[PDB]
């Protein structure tokens, strides 16, 4: 592997980033944690497949 | 006594500390230097029990209720007829409960096997210490754990339930329901296929691994292995432990109202048109 | 019905009763048919106890085994006694443990102990041995995790005993079974097999840790290099996990 | 009793605020002034008073009113009788004495 | 000024499909941001500016 | 697996050579905020 | 660390296995289309291989489709047509059981109608899938050892939807076809038959629940803990005891004083997992209509635990004292 | 330009099927923000008018 | 133009299975949609126009 | 128009007749419940309205 | 002047691919907590400004 | 102060990367507990500046 880990790593990175985006511009952290798990699954699930 | 393979298996060593002074077996079972610690632990506590049931007035084990003390009482000692024998009950059951853990460790360490099985019990007494330490530390009083009765911790488990006014929509409480059901539908199939695999219709030869392993993937278009099954089926019951370990531990420490106003995230998002 | 049959015995007593007596003979049908392999008890000196316990031995159940191996009845004499161990009682009476009377690992007995089962591969369902080398397999290759084939072997003490030549794999699963390690000239003399189970595979070596760089060269070895048998893969597997507490005398000796 | 799992928890930092609106009705209350022998009473001082705080004495009738305006936020309230919110308000006086009263 | 010895490091194919990825979240979320404000949102603007 | 004599005489003085401008900064940096605003 | 076998640490893929085949041609209704998946490979086998479509398999997944339908277009007609209301309401939605006043009679299709004509599609689409693992297994020349387990799920599966409604004489006692009004339908139901925890039926379906849990983490551990004498292969295991038999059962016996054997323990799980419905479906059965309050059952019948405290607040403190103040 | 040096790292067939399935995303998320706001929400304008 | 090449990559079998499951799905969300506004809702609006 | 004939070439007549088969149901059971649903179009109701 | 041996210790492509992740992730978040206080909002100061 | 010899018994691959993440995470949390104080939080001090 050593690039699917790392792909999922920039997912979880930027669900984190979406989560404090989120609560920046209002929203709540359970609402931006939801965006946050949601973009993780889908951009870090696309990178993975997209490149490897 | 032995069995009839038993013999080459009792060999010195594999002890993590007492060595060959408690290195010896009585009658099936092991004692360890864990092995006289749980002795110690688990008969003191068992005495303690019926001492408080004698003072309770009845031995009837449905109505045997050791409680733990007030909330008033903070995290301090109580008086052992107020609620002071539950908090030494709860030391001897501690003591008792990692003492089995770590003597497990010392006969699969002997039998030179893997250390999963006392890996699995830890999360076991993580559930119970989370349920009777850890809460009530959190909540700051030692009331707040379960007494110990066979039909009155099951009040403690209504009363707790409805504090929240609806206990099934914590979202903790359904990932970990939803994982007893399951563990218990993947141990019903796990069994069926091994059963039926080495007792077929009478008059049949026998199954090999490659049948049953076929029967999945024709009954559900999927088969996770003789290996795979053991080794998904321990993750399930852990994560039924785990999380049943969470939902109780954020049920006040983390959230005091009720559990479907948690919910409310979800229907209040900004996408939602109004 | 709300009328009760005597007392305040209804019809939900009865079905409570019912089930306490299904019960108790259910819990006497299961631990009778755990009862199949393993006894009588046996003593520690090897004659039959004076307690059996409370639970008769069942009646003998039949297996039709496949592949023209013939019937088993499991309630009865096991062929996979062995004969001969190299052990000595640490006491004159029961309940103490045995000491070996020479090398553990060689001699097999605790940890290293094998079974004597039969000396014939394991088959699939066509009748073919169920584990065989890559090399005579075809269509099969590794298509995720790091190859080990080529990494140098890494022992429980650090020293390098040789290259992972082949690799045994279970083609009616598509699961990895054993590694061949083609031992060093220094450490050993041909190949031995250890099983996936104890081999952490690293980017550039693999590591056992249950055996020392010494004691590769007195593992079992196969009658052949294109099958193994279940008595070899009993007494290649015990030998490895033997090694977890025989290897060195820190191993053996309390931790605490 | 203790072990049963009755209680109600609460957040420390919660329990630290009281309701917000406790200091908004000290802002507005005041002591009521115990009326004199033969005092001037709202009916006769002024004029299209309901019965129900007609009988009221001239400054608690005056403290009454301008608390009620304050607590309905309603700055014109009891001003124009044919207004539907003074026949609501003047009912709605008797609502609270009869909770009082009888409750 | 050589900066074209980058693409001996890098695989042209494993940069360019993430460099895509990249610049459209970032103009996805940065079209987002203005939204959220009151005073960039054009959107809502035109619903004020029509009265 | 291992370092020899040589390798770590070159290793320490780029380190060591590192260290002290990484804390010539440092040192600059304190003095610069204890001016714009004192801790003492 | 020693390594312990929770993931495959290399994957070998070779050509699909399409499964065994005697001479009751079970090749003929397969789908011959495989597919493999190494992210699931990492835990288990990465083969998504053949499905068997016979005709149990084809009735169940049309008509569990209808009834899936029928429910689910139910609920989108209920918040009329709104896609963007449908997915922010998908968990509080449902499709409620008839109104009591009809009795065992057919209701309105707007009043439960379409409840009673649903739950016959679902009702048709469980036993067919039954019907199918009862023919495989036949077909394999197996146990029927899965037909018998999946029958124990459908006993409380059919006492709590079919069964008790006809002995209650109304199909107002069924479960409401929703994520959260059958959990509304649990607690409720608990409530209004006093309280269903001193139900021993329920006490005992527990009993088998944690027993359950228990035993597959017991037998999923131990499993893994001998998978280096090759324990995975339970069924050679059976037939020719390897040493990966011997040490699982001394584990066990020198721990808790007894212990099972390979095939011995898969007894024991079956019979866990199958009491645990079939003692439940008792349960469900007896409340309403034999009991109809369980606490008062229970204090009847003397298990009832009994306090001497007080029970208001004041007892225990203030209502200054709670707040600080 | 030179830009058609692009298929010589891009799959032809891999890149078309991704464009094609965002193409459509883009499309129904424009779409969908529109409706969301009042003023651009040519359903419930519609029905405003001849009202 | 020359867009038959288009074949030349994608599999008509694969593609044909795609856009009938696709135009389908479409057809009946737009469907829905209107079933969802008051002034497009042609059930509703025959039971206005009768009273 | 008159060449739509090949389509066989593409698509094994035997899945296609049977998905088209289960489809047509499935459709014609949606709109059938759609119309029982309106308080217009449901025939069952009206009969009684009538009477 | 003797840092370029670092180049020998770490591989060029692990540490650009942490070094770029790191860069923007760095960036990302000084603009974040720049935007949450209420002096360095451009996009507030602006609807300020305007007002 | 030579102290050369330490070097001999670590990696430099690891020592190096421990003491960056370290370096770094030491440097965040000092910048952050700095922000925290109402003193030395130098957003907050410019918006008191201004006013
Ligand atoms: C120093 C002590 C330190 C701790 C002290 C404090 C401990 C507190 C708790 C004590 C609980 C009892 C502990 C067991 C006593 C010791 C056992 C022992 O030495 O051997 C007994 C002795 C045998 O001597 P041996 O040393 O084992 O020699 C080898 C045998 O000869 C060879 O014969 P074998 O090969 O045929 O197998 C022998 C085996 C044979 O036994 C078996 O086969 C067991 C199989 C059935 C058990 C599994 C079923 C349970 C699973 C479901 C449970 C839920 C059901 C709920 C109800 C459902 C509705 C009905 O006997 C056992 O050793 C089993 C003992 C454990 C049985 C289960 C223990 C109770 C579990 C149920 C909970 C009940 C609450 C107890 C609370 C008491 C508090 C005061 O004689 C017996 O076998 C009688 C069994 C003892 C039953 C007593 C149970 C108490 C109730
Ligand atoms: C009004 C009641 C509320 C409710 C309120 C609660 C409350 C309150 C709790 C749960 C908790 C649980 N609920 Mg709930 N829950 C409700 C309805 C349900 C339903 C259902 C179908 O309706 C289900 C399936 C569940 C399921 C569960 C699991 C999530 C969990 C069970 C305990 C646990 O996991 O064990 C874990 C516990 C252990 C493994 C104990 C370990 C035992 C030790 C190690 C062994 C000691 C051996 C002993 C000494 C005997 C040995 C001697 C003998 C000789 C052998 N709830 C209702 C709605 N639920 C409980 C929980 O999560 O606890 C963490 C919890 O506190
Ligand atoms: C306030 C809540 C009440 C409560 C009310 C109930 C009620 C009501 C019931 C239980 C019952 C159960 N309770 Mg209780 N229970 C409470 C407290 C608890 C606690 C706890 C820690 O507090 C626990 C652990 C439990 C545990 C349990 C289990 C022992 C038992 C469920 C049996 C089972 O496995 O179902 C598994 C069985 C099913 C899920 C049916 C299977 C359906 C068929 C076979 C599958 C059809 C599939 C379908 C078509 C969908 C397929 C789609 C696929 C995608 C293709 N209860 C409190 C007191 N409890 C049940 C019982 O009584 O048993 C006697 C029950 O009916
Ligand atoms: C992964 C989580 C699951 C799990 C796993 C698990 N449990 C385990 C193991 C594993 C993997 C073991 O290896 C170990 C074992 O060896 O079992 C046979 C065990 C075990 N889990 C057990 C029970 C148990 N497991 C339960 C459930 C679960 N454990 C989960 C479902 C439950 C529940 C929730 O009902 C119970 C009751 C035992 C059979 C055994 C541990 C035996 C033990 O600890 O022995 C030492 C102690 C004594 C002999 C007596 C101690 C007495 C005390 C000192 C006094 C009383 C204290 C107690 C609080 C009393 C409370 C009574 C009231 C609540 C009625
Ligand atoms: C009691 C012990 C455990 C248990 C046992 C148990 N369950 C079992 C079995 C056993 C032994 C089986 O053999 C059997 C099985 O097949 O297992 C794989 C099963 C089973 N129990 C199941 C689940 C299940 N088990 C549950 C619980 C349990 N049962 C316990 C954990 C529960 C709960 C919590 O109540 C459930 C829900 C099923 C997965 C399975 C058999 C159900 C089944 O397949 O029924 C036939 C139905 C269908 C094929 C279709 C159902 C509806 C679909 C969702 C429709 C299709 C939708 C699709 C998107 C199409 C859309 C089309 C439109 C867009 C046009
Ligand atoms: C395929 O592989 C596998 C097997 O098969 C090879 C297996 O089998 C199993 C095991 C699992 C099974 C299901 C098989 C059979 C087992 C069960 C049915 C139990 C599992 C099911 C449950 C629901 C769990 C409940 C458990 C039960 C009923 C068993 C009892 C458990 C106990 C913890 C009680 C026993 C403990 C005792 C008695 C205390 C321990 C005692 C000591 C340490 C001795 C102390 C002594 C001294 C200090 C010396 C001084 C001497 C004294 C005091 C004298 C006193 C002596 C006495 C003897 C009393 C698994 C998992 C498996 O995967
Ligand atoms: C609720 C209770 C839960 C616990 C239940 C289980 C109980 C206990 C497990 C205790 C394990 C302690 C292990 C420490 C042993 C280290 C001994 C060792 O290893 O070093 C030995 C040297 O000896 C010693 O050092 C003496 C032991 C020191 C005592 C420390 C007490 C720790 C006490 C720890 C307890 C802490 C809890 C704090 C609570 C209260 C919190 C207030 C040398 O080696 P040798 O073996 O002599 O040489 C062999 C020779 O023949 C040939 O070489
Ligand atoms: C509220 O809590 C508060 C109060 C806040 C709190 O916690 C107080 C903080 C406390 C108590 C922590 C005390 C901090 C301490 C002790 C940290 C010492 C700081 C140190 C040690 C600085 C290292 C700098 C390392 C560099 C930057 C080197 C530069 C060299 C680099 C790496 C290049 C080297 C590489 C080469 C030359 C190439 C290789 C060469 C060849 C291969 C030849
Ligand atoms: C996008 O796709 C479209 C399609 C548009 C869509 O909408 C998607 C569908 C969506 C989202 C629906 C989601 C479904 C949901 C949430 C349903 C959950 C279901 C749950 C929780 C089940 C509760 C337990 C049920 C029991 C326990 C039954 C027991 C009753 C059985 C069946 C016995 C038989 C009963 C009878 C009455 C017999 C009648 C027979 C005769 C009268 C002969
Ligand atoms: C009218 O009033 C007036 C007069 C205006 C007034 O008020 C006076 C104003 C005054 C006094 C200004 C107050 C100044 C202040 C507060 C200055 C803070 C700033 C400080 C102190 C430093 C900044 C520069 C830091 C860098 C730029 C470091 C460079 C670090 C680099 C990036 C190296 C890091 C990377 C590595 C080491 C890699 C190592 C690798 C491996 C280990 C692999
Ligand atoms: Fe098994």
């Amino acid at each position: 592997m050593t690039c699917t880990i790392t792909c999922w790593g920039i997912g979880v990175l930027l669900g984190i980033m979406t989560t404090v985006g989120l609560m920046v511009v209002g929203w709540s952290f359970l609402q931006g944690a939801f965006m946050g798990v949601l973009a993780w699954l889908i951009v870090g699930g696309v990178l993975a497949v997209a490149v490897c | 006594a032995l069995l009839s393979f038993e013999r080459k298996y009792r060999v010195r060593g594999g002890t993590l500390i007492g060595g060959d002074l408690f290195d010896f077996w009585v009658g099936p079972f092991y004692v360890g230097f864990f092995g006289v610690t749980t002795a110690f632990f688990a008969l003191l506590g068992t005495i303690l029990i019926f001492w408080g049931a004698s003072q309770q007035g009845t031995f009837n084990p449905w109505l045997i209720n050791i409680a733990p003390p007030d909330l008033s009482y903070g995290l301090g000692m109580a008086p052992l007829m107020e609620g002071g024998l539950w908090q030494i009950i709860t030391i001897c059951a501690i003591g008792a409960f990692v003492s089995w853990a770590l003597r497990e460790v010392e006969i699969c360490r002997k039998l030179g096997m893997g250390y999963h099985v006392p890996f699995a019990f830890s999360v076991a007494i993580f559930a119970y210490v989370t349920l009777v330490v850890f809460r009530p530390l959190l909540m700051g009083a030692w009331g707040h754990g379960f007494p110990y009765g066979i039909w009155s911790h099951l009040d403690w488990v209504s009363n707790t339930g409805y504090a929240y006014l609806h206990f099934h929509y914590n979202p903790a409480h359904m990932i970990a329901v939803t994982f007893f059901f399951t563990t218990t539908l993947a141990l019903a199939l796990h069994g069926a296929l091994v059963l039926s695999a080495a007792n077929p219709p009478k008059g049949e030869e026998v199954k090999g691994p490659d049948n049953e392993d076929t029967f999945f993937r024709d009954f559900i278009g999927y088969s996770i292995g003789t290996l795979g099954i053991h080794r998904v089926g321990l993750l399930l019951a852990l994560n039924a432990g785990f999380w049943s370990a969470v939902c109780i531990i954020i049920s006040g420490p983390v959230w005091t109202k009720g559990w479907p106003e948690w919910w409310n995230w979800w229907l209040e998002m900004p996408i939602w048109p109004s | 019905m709300e009328e009760t049959f005597f007392g305040n015995f209804d019809l939900a007593s009865l079905s409570l009763w019912l089930f306490y007596g299904f019960f108790a003979l259910l819990i006497y049908y299961l631990q009778t048919e755990n009862m199949r392999e393993g006894y009588p008890l046996e003593d520690d000196d090897g004659n039959t106890a004076a307690n059996q316990g409370p639970f008769p031995l069942p009646k003998e159940k039949t297996f039709k085994l496949q592949h023209g191996r013939g019937e088993l009845t499991l309630p009865g004499e096991d062929v996979q006694r062995r004969d001969n161990l190299a052990l000595r009682k640490t006491a004159h009476g029961n309940g103490f443990p045995m000491e070996p009377t020479g090398d553990p690992m060689l001699d097999g007995v605790g940890p290293a102990s094998w079974s004597k089962r039969r000396d014939v591969p394991e088959l699939d369902a066509h009748g073919h041995p169920k584990i065989v080398p890559m090399s005579a397999a075809e269509g099969f290759g590794v298509s995720a995790g790091t190859d080990p084939r080529g990494l140098p072997v890494m022992a429980g003490d650090g020293e390098i005993v040789g290259l992972v030549s082949d690799m045994w794999i279970d083609e009616a699963e598509q699961l990895v079974r054993y590694l061949e390690i083609e031992l060093d000239p220094e450490w050993g003399d041909g190949k031995r097999l250890v099983q996936r189970e104890m081999v952490r595979i690293k980017s550039d070596r693999v590591k056992v840790r249950s055996i020392y760089g010494k004691h590769f060269k007195n593992v079992p070895k196969t009658k052949s290099p294109n099958q193994v048998t279940l008595l070899e893969e009993d007494k290649i597997m015990a030998y490895y996990a033997g090694g977890t507490l025989y290897a060195d005398e820190s191993r053996l000796e309390p931790q605490l | 009793p203790r072990g049963t799992g009755m209680s109600v928890p609460e957040f420390v930092s919660d329990l630290d605020t009281p309701d917000p609106t406790i200091e908004v009705f000290l802002a507005s209350t005041s002591d009521p002034v115990i009326p004199e022998e033969g005092a001037q009473t709202a009916g006769e001082a002024y004029e299209n008073v309901d019965p129900v705080l007609a009988d009221l004495t001239v400054e608690n009738y005056d403290r009454l009113l301008a608390a009620m305006r304050s607590w309905t936020g309603i700055p014109d309230l009891l001003e124009d009788p044919d207004h539907y919110q003074s026949k609501v308000a003047i009912n709605m006086i008797q609502m609270n004495q009869t909770i009082n009263e009888e409750w | 000024s050589k900066f074209y010895k980058i693409w001996l490091i890098f695989d042209p194919r494993r940069v360019f499909v993430a460099q895509g990825v990249f610049l459209f979240l970032l103009a996805a979320m940065i079209h987002l941001v203005l939204l959220s404000t009151e005073h960039f949102n054009w959107f809502e603007l035109a619903a004020a500016n029509a009265a | 697996t291992g370092l020899t004599d040589e390798q770590a005489q070159e290793l320490h003085s780029v380190y060591m050579s590192g260290l002290w401008l990484f804390s010539a900064v440092a040192v600059v940096a304190h003095l610069a905020t204890f001016i714009w605003r004192p801790w003492f | 660390p020693e390594y312990q076998n929770i993931f495959t640490q290399v994957q070998v893929q070779g050509p699909a296995e399409l499964g065994v085949d005697n001479e009751n041609n079970l090749t003929e209704e397969r789908t011959t289309g495989t597919g493999f998946s190494q992210l699931i490979g990492w835990i288990g086998n990465a083969q998504l291989g053949p499905i068997y479509l016979g005709w149990f398999g084809i009735i169940s997944l049309v008509t569990g489709t209808l009834w899936f339908n029928i429910v689910g277009f139910n609920m989108l007609s209920q918040v009329g047509y709104s896609i963007p209301e449908f997915i922010r309401q998908l968990f509080w939605l449902a499709l409620e059981p008839p109104s009591p006043e009809y009795g065992l009679r057919m209701p309105p299709l707007d009043d439960g109608g379409w409840f009673i004509i649903a739950s016959f599609f679902l009702l048709v689409s469980v036993i067919s899938w039954w019907l199918r693992s009862y023919q495989l297994a036949e077909m394999h020349k197996m146990g029927k050892h899965v037909a018998w387990a999946f029958a124990a799920a459908i006993w409380l599966f059919l006492v709590l939807g079919l069964f008790r409604p006809i002995l209650m004489g109304s199909w107002s006692e069924a479960v409401p076809y929703g994520i959260f009004p059958h959990l509304d339908w649990t607690t409720a139901f608990s409530i209004r038959y006093g309280n269903l925890y001193y139900n021993p039926f329920h006490a005992l379906s527990i009993v088998f629940l944690y027993g359950s849990v228990l035993l597959f983490a017991m037998h999923g551990a131990t499993i893994l803990a001998v998978t280096r004498f090759g324990g995975d292969r339970e069924l050679e295991q059976i037939y020719d005891r390897g040493t990966a038999s011997e040490r699982a059962g001394l584990f066990w016996r020198w721990t808790m004083g007894f212990n099972a054997t390979m095939e011995g323990i898969h007894r024991w799980a079956w019979w866990f997992a199958v009491l645990t419905p079939i003692t439940g479906g008792i349960g469900i059965l007896l409340t309403g209509t034999v009991v109809d309050n369980w606490f008062l059952w229970a204090v009847e019948h003397n298990f009832a635990p009994d306090y001497t405290q007080d029970y208001g607040y004041e007892a225990y403190t203030t209502y200054d004292g709670f707040l600080g103040r």
